[PDB]
């Protein structure tokens, strides 16, 4: 999980101007692995 | 390949050459000329899993 988020606000008075901005981002990754291997051999020799 | 009959295997030559097969539990008449004929068994097993 990764998040980056910023909020900015400005007001100026002299005339009055204001700007406010909010920006946010979220990033997530999940990976799951599984593996199974089995091997077997038989030899039988009879006389 | 095995091929056709070449030797007469049943010329008894006027003999009564009985053999008792312990396998078949029966008497058989051998030819008068065959050197030997015997009925003991061998068994060979080869088994593989992979």
């Amino acid at each position: 999980e990764a998040k980056h988020c910023v909020r900015i606000e400005t007001k100026k008075r002299v005339a009055k101007k204001t700007k406010v901005e909010h920006r946010c981002t979220t990033n997530k990754l999940s990976e799951k692995h599984e593996g199974s291997f089995i091997q077997g051999a038989e030899k039988s020799i009879s006389l | 390949q095995f091929r056709n009959r070449v030797i007469n295997t049943k010329s008894f030559g006027g003999q009564c050459r009985k053999v008792f097969s312990g396998d078949g539990k029966d008497f058989y008449r051998l030819s008068g000329n065959v050197l030997s004929y015997t009925f003991q068994v061998k068994i060979n097993n080869d088994f593989n899993y992979e």
